[PDB]
């Protein structure tokens, strides 16, 4: 069994992924949070939505839809490991 | 069992923003 | 670069500071997870999804 600082490598590398995918995921809703509190002002006036806005907002969903993909199986791994 | 539903970005409205999302990018 | 960083952050640590850790990140993800649906209520029903018609 491969280790590193008396935990199994393995382990580590599924917690770093976590992280990770947390970290970016966190800065992806707080981009749609947002987006959203705009979206809202700019309907309360009857004002248009932005083409642009609506891209980078469709990519931001999608890219989020991987995110999730990536989290889980991550999560799984992560709890399949926690013998603790 | 459920609150990966959650975790994981599984909800209903979510599943819709997605296929919005594909459908306005062009996207399978 | 910053993700074998992050591995050795984590193998440095007390098995005690590991579990903690893999605990708040389990509970981090389940607190993004509601602000995130309730994100994605909340454009549903903004339509700012919808395609342009006119």
């Amino acid at each position: 069994m491969e280790t590193l600082g008396g935990f199994p490598v393995e382990f580590l590398i599924q917690v770093t992924r976590l992280s990770k995918i947390l970290m970016i995921k966190k800065e992806h809703i707080k981009k749609l949070r947002e987006m959203n509190t705009e979206a809202e002002k700019l309907k309360s006036y009857s004002m248009p939505i932005s083409i642009e806005f609506q891209r980078r907002y469709a990519t931001i969903v999608l890219e989020l839809e991987q995110l999730n993909k990536d989290l889980n199986k991550v999560l799984h791994k992560v709890q399949q490991y926690c013998y603790e | 069992s459920a609150w990966k539903t959650v975790a994981c970005g599984g909800t209903r409205d979510q599943l819709f923003m997605q296929e919005k999302a594909r459908q306005l990018l062009g996207r399978l | 670069r910053d993700d074998i960083d992050m591995l050795k952050e984590l193998g440095s640590l007390t098995t005690a500071n590991l579990m903690e850790k893999v605990r708040g990140l389990q509970n981090l993800a389940y607190q993004l997870g509601l602000d995130e649906s309730r994100e994605m209520t909340r454009g549903k029903f903004l339509n700012i999804l919808e395609k342009p018609k006119k």
